[PDB]
């Protein structure tokens, strides 16, 4: 499912 | 990599885990308990495909909303936004 790990790999960008 | 569609979807969490990040600016267990939230349950659906499928998985919405719903106590707004991408809980 991409929900979840599609929001989660937004951190990982946003945080830079 | 595959052919994608609607980039609501993506960019809706996006700029949702920025509400988080900026409202628990101070708050690096927040941010990171939250993540490790959701990649809890992401984590349990590879666990049983390495099993070679006898396996249960020890997560659902319901784990990832339980977590996070502790994580937004004064906050119940960004709450309301994430149920918006899993209603299991």
């Amino acid at each position: 499912r991409m929900n979840i790990q599609m929001l989660l790999e937004a951190a990982d960008y946003l945080e830079r | 990599s595959l052919q994608n569609n609607q980039p609501v979807e993506f960019n809706h969490a996006i700029n949702y885990v920025n509400k988080i990040k900026n409202r628990f600016q101070g708050q690096p267990d927040i941010y990171k308990a939250f993540l490790e939230i959701l990649h809890t349950y992401q984590k349990e659906q590879r666990n049983a495909k390495e099993a070679g499928g006898n396996y249960t998985p020890a997560l659902t919405e319901q784990e990832v909303y339980a977590q996070v719903a502790r994580l937004f106590k004064n906050q119940e707004d960004l709450l309301s936004e994430f149920g918006q991408f899993l209603p299991d809980a």
